Order: C-alpha cells, then sequence, then structure tokens
DNA sequence: ATGTATATATCTGACACGTGCCTGGAGAC
DNA sequence: TCTCCAGGCACGTGTCAGATATATACAT
C-alpha cells in the first residue's frame, strides 16, 4: 500500500522484458512483504502456485516464515532445517515429479539456508526451479566461494536478488552479480576491468538499480544521530602495548 | 519390542573401569559379543564332555577348573584359575 | 542383594546361570561353576581390553577399531594359538615382509 | 485397509513433524532455618519469649 | 602477486545422560 | 515352586569436534 507497489510493477515490467534485476536498497522499508506481493501478483497474472525457492539466513528464516504466515496465509509453507531424519522426511515431502505449475502441491513456499544448500550439492542439483529469491546477499561477495559455485550450477535461469548494500567491494563483486544476472553476457573479468572513472561508472549500472533513499517518508523512525565517545587507556591497558611490541 | 540378550554393557563398563578415557564402536560390541559366546559354548561343551567322560552327572568348580587348566594355551589360565578361586572364596565368604 | 555383587565380580552370575540351565549341558549344576565361568570370562576380556587399549594408544585413537584388536591379538603367541584357526571379518594382514623378498 | 491406515498414520506423523519443525519473575527468598533456637516475638499488643 | 596466520563467526554432526517398564533373578520353603 | 521388586533395555534430549568464511597486514 505504498510506492513499492509501483516499484514491483516496474519489477514486473523488467520481468516481462526478461532480464533479472537487483534491488540495491537498504533494509527498513519491508522488502519481504513486497517480495510476497510480487509472488501473489505473479500468481494472479500467470497462475503459478508451484516452485518458489527462498534463500535466507538462519537468523531471518523464522522471521520470513512468520511474515509469510501472518501476511499471506493462502500458500503452503515448508521449512528446511533440522536433522537428517527431517531431511529425508522433507525429501519425501517434495517428491513432485510434476513440472510447470501445480495447485494441490506441498512446495508452495520453500525456505532454506546457505549452509544447507551448500551441504546438499548432490541433492539440490535435481528438481530444477522456476523462481529463487536470495535474501541478505552479502555472503556471496566473492566468486571463490563454494556456495557461489553451487548456486551457479542450478538450472532455473531466474536470479532476482535481495540485499541491503551490494557495494561492499566495487572491484570483483559487481562483475560477479552482473554474471549472476546474465551468465551468457559476462564470463571474463578482464574485459570488465579494461572496459573520468567516477563519472562513467554510474552510467554502467543505471537501467538496473532503482534510486530510493531513506529520507522520503515521514521521519518518525527516530532520525538516528551518531555520538562518538573517545577515551584514554588505563595503566593496565598502557604497558600491554609495549609488552606485545617487546617480543617483535 | 524384542528383549535381545547381549552383554555389551558389561564389557562396555569394564572398559570404562580399566580405561576411563577410551571410546568404542558398535561393531566392536558385536565382535566381542561373538567372542564371549564363542568361548562360552566352547568351554561349556568341554566341561560337559569331560564330566561325562568322568561319568559325573553335574558341573561344580572341579570340572570347569580342569577344563580351563587344560583348554587354552597358557598364561591366561595361570592367572585365571587363581582369580576364579579367589572369586569363589569371596562368594563363600559372603 | 544380587549374587554377582555377593561374589565381588562384575560380569553377571545370574545370566550365565540362566544360560547354563537351558543350555542343555548338564542336568545338575553346582553353585560355584557359573561364578568360575564369569571369572574366567572377566579375565579373558580384561586381558584383551588391556591389549586393545595399548594398541589404541599405539595408534593414538580414542576408539578401538577391530583392526586394533587384530594387531593386539597377533602380538602374543598364546592368542595366536588360541585364535589362530579363527577367521575375522575386516581384519587385514599384519605387517610381515620376508628379508629375501625385499630387494637388495 | 492396512495400507490406507499406514498412509494416514505416516501423513499425520509427517504433518506433526513439519509443524514442530516450523512453529515449535520474582526470585525466591533465602531459606530461613532455626531448629533448637529460642524465639523472641514482638508485636503491637503482646510480646513472646519461647524458651527451652 | 599471492600465500598465510591466527582469531573470528556460523553451524552442523556424532556422541553420552535422564525417564518408563517388565520380567526374571533373588528370598524362602 | 510362590512371590516381588529393581536391573537392564528402550527411547528422548544437550554437548564438544570438523567445515566454510572473513580479513588484513606481512613476507616471499
Amino acid at each position: 500500500k505504498e510506492y513499492q507497489l509501483k516499484g514491483l510493477n516496474w519489477l514486473a515490467n523488467l520481468y516481462d522484458q526478461g532480464i533479472n534485476g537487483i534491488l540495491a536498497d537498504e533494509m527498513g522499508l519491508g522488502k519481504t512483504v513486497q517480495s510476497i506481493s510480487v509472488l501473489a501478483h505473479l500468481a494472479e497474472n500467470h497462475n503459478i502456485w508451484g516452485p518458489f525457492l527462498v534463500v535466507t539466513p538462519a537468523s531471518t528464516l523464522h522471521n520470513w516464515v512468520n511474515e509469510i504466515s501472518k501476511f499471506l496465509p493462502q500458500f503452503k509453507i515448508l521449512p528446511y532445517w533440522g536433522n537428517a531424519n527431517d531431511r529425508k522426511v522433507l525429501r519425501k515431502f517434495w517428491d513432485r515429479k510434476n513440472l510447470r505449475y501445480n495447485k494441490n502441491a506441498p512446495f508452495h513456499v520453500m525456505v532454506t539456508s546457505y549452509q544447507m544448500v551448500v551441504t546438499d550439492a548432490n541433492y539440490l542439483q535435481k528438481m530444477k526451479w522456476q523462481y529463487m529469491i536470495l535474501d541478505e546477499a552479502q555472503a556471496i561477495k566473492s566468486s571463490q566461494s563454494s556456495r557461489w559455485k553451487n548456486l551457479l550450477s542450478f538450472h532455473c535461469r531466474n536470479r532476482l536478488l535481495l540485499t541491503g548494500t551490494p557495494i561492499q567491494n566495487s572491484m570483483q563483486e559487481l562483475w560477479a552479480l552482473l554474471h549472476f544476472i546474465m551468465p551468457s553476457l559476462f564470463d571474463s573479468h578482464d574485459e570488465f576491468n579494461e572496459w573520468q572513472q567516477l563519472r562513467r561508472l554510474h552510467m554502467i549500472l543505471k537501467p538496473f538499480m532503482l534510486r530510493r533513499v531513506k529520507k522520503n517518508v515521514q521521519s518518525e523512525l527516530g532520525d538516528k544521530i551518531e555520538i562518538d565517545v573517545l577515551c584514554d587507556l588505563t595503566q593496565r591497558q598502557a604497558k600491554l602495548y609495549q609488552v606485545l611490541k617487546s617480543q617483535i | 519390542k524384542t528383549r535381545k540378550e547381549s552383554y555389551a554393557i558389561y564389557v562396555y563398563k569394564v572398559l570404562k573401569q580399566v580405561h576411563p578415557d577410551t571410546g568404542i564402536s558398535s561393531k566392536a560390541m558385536s565382535i566381542m559379543n561373538s567372542f564371549v559366546n564363542d568361548v562360552f559354548e566352547r568351554i561349556a561343551g568341554e566341561a560337559s564332555r569331560l564330566a561325562h567322560y568322568n561319568k559325573r552327572s553335574t558341573i561344580t568348580s572341579r570340572e570347569i577348573q580342569t577344563a580351563v587348566r587344560l583348554l587354552l594355551p597358557g598364561e591366561l589360565a595361570k592367572h585365571a584359575v587363581s582369580e576364579g578361586t579367589k572369586a569363589v572364596t569371596k562368594y563363600t565368604s559372603a | 542383594k544380587t549374587r554377582s555383587s555377593r561374589a565381588g565380580l562384575q560380569f553377571p552370575v545370574g545370566r550365565v546361570h540362566r544360560l547354563l540351565r537351558k543350555g542343555n549341558y548338564a542336568e545338575r549344576v553346582g553353585a560355584g561353576a557359573p561364578v568360575y565361568l564369569a571369572a574366567v570370562l572377566e579375565y579373558l576380556t580384561a586381558e584383551i581390553l588391556e591389549l586393545a587399549g595399548n594398541a589404541a594408544r599405539d595408534n593414538k585413537k580414542t576408539r578401538i577399531i577391530p583392526r586394533h584388536l587384530q594387531l593386539a591379538v597377533r602380538n602374543d603367541e598364546e592368542l595366536n594359538k588360541l585364535l589362530g584357526r579363527v577367521t575375522i571379518a575386516q581384519g587385514g594382514v599384519l605387517p610381515n615382509i620376508q628379508s629375501v623378498l625385499l630387494p637388495k | 485397509e492396512k495400507r490406507l491406515e499406514e498412509e494416514k498414520q505416516d501423513t499425520i506423523n509427517k504433518l506433526l513433524k513439519k509443524r514442530a519443525g516450523k512453529s515449535r519473575f520474582v526470585k525466591p527468598r533465602r531459606p530461613y532455618n532455626s531448629e533448637g533456637m529460642t524465639r523472641i516475638l514482638r508485636r503491637y499488643e503482646e510480646d513472646l519469649f519461647c524458651t527451652f
């Protein structure tokens, strides 16, 4: 019930254009309810209740489950956490063998973590997905990660990403996310590095990201001020520096 | 369920009594379970035949004493008859 | 009040007495014979548990694999004669290479 | 009828496991202790001296 | 340019303890 | 052979070992 409905309409427009998008906005405006509104809008558009994967850290896994429970309880929610007995029980629970769209299905909402994706590389290589949403994407900043290679090997071709700040390291991570958006276009980092520096960098990523700042609504959130307190060391904390520098 | 008979806990905590900081696996429990009923039927048979050779109709400490003095090659019998006699004297003491 | 505690022994004495009654060995069984059975059984497993323990700290492992009891049972001639004819599942071969078979 | 009952029991157990895996003051005073100990009470209207 | 060193931080993963129970070992004749 | 009760068997929950990851300055 905000501007983010029109933002997800723009997301549906770029979904119609066929290019996966990156949301580079800071957390605090409720991207989870907008993501499930995207889910409900696509289910109203092309009638899909089936494969929907949510990649989410273990701190926010139950938060995502609670949000999708209280906000949109129409779908069926299935979690993925626990022991090996629960692992094979849930492996029985999503046996499927029926692609495209199903209505009376138990895999409507599927939430999982990065470590349980990573430890099931031989298991998750099957059951090719139609939609993955990855939340808190600061852990895939490097292309040397095994989780990054495991998420590269999937057979879904849909890479919508949720993060708070994707600008952690603007040397390799931008090429990595552009490669995850379209693996066909970007495969070599040398052509990205070789192809005035500050002005020309903004126009590269212009049509993908959206431009939203936190200071556009009624600022009743608190207007968080920063107070830095600077103190002096104690004599117990003084000679320990010379102790640690003595042996060097 | 079924009431399975096994002396795995007995061997487990004599292991714990003599080696307080040593672990063990379930295949080991099965493997010396096979050991102890192997020797249990072997020496239960031995004494049986022997006593029947002696034409005695029972099994007291005497038949099994000569059976364990006769059967195994050495050393373990030399400690075994002494510790078994000490065991039956603490029984008759009690 | 248990008879094993009265005998001062740890291996059970009522269990072996039960197995001796219906084990069809003798029609009459004395009182001291199951105690003697439990005593020699406790001595045998005490001896090879010492052997498995020193094999375990020789290989520096907290868990006694059956291979530990293979090189514990092949390091003494008394159990090399008592358990020489036996066949052990997952036992391997002890290290033994002839001097003539070695080159040079 | 046995297969349908087994399937229903397995479905109920799986649903219970999924539900369990998805959705599932004032400090006490010091113990006052006094045995074999003479007692003096002091109230608004009377006093007591319980001796031994 | 790259290994690395040594502590994180998550985060599973295999293993030992606290309640029921029933039945067979012990006391007595 | 009559009696009877607790010893051992069965089934749960916490608690220390491996595995990926950050990370940045120093040395080769």
